[PDB]
């Protein structure tokens, strides 16, 4: 579920 | 016009050449063999990386981390085919490291339909001839990807509060280095337009290319289901 997007959203 | 703008547009322009593509990336469109197994899998790192690169210069754009976060999401979904179109099209125009003739068999041999490549280098050409400035591509940019048009938007109201100003700097731009043709503010907006129509032919290319097995990596993946 839009695991990736959130990670370098975030970083 | 104004002060505010200067704050607003440089920061942008400070987002906007923060990363340019790796050395170790658009070196392999002229050193490696022109097969089209590997014209797509260079394609396919190189869209990899700008994801990376959009996803950063975003994140910085005024507002873009106080929206909701289920709809940066859809934001990012629903523009990133778009933007990707307005960077290799600078990159085309300007003749920039991109290797423009060169890269662009590689795109014409990658499995690619015929009906799909003539429109797309039509689009090349034709922005070409707008003789577009750094800051135009940069604009144009945040302005596709702050739409709030996108599908599965939730708070539609939210984007055009940091789409507006934006699209105000952009023709408040058009007011200094052209004042001679009123309508070329007129004329990069129909721009995004173009775009939203190469969006829709970009799903057919997709299915087409994984019907014929070929893997994305895990990112374009999520960006693209
Ligand atoms: O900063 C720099 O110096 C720089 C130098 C470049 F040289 C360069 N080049 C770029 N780009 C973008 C769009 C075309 C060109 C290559 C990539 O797109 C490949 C792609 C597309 C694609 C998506 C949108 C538009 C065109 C596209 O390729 C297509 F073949 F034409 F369809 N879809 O799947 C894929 C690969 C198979 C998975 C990303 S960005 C870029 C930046």
């Amino acid at each position: 579920e839009n695991a990736l997007l959130r990670y370098l959203l975030d970083k | 016009l104004t002060p505010d703008q200067q704050t607003l547009l440089h920061f942008i322009m400070d987002s906007y050449n923060k990363q340019r593509m790796p050395q170790e990336i658009t070196n392999k469109i002229l050193k490696e063999e022109f097969s089209a197994e590997e014209n797509f899998l260079i394609l396919t790192e190189m869209a990899t990386n700008h994801v990376q690169v959009l996803v950063e210069f975003t994140k910085k754009l005024p507002g873009f981390q106080t929206l909701d976060h289920e709809d940066q999401i859809a934001l990012l979904k629903g523009s990133a085919v778009e933007a990707m179109f307005l960077r290799s099209a600078e990159i085309f125009n300007k003749k920039l490291s991109g290797h423009s003739d060169l890269l662009e068999e590689r795109i014409r041999n990658s499995g690619i339909s015929d009906e799909y490549i003539t429109p797309m280098f039509s689009f090349y050409k034709s922005i070409g001839e707008l003789k577009m400035t750094q800051e135009e591509y940069a604009l144009l940019t945040a302005i596709v990807i702050l739409s709030p048009d996108r599908q599965y938007i939730k708070d539609r109201e939210a984007v055009e509060k940091l789409q507006e100003p934006l699209l105000d700097v952009l023709q408040k731009l058009c007011k200094i280095h052209q004042p001679e043709n009123p309508q070329h503010f007129a004329c990069l907006l129909g721009r995004l337009t173009e775009l939203r129509t190469f969006n829709h032919h970009h799903a057919e290319m997709l299915m087409s290319w994984r019907v014929n097995d070929h893997k994305f990596t895990p990112l374009l993946c999520e960006i693209w289901d």
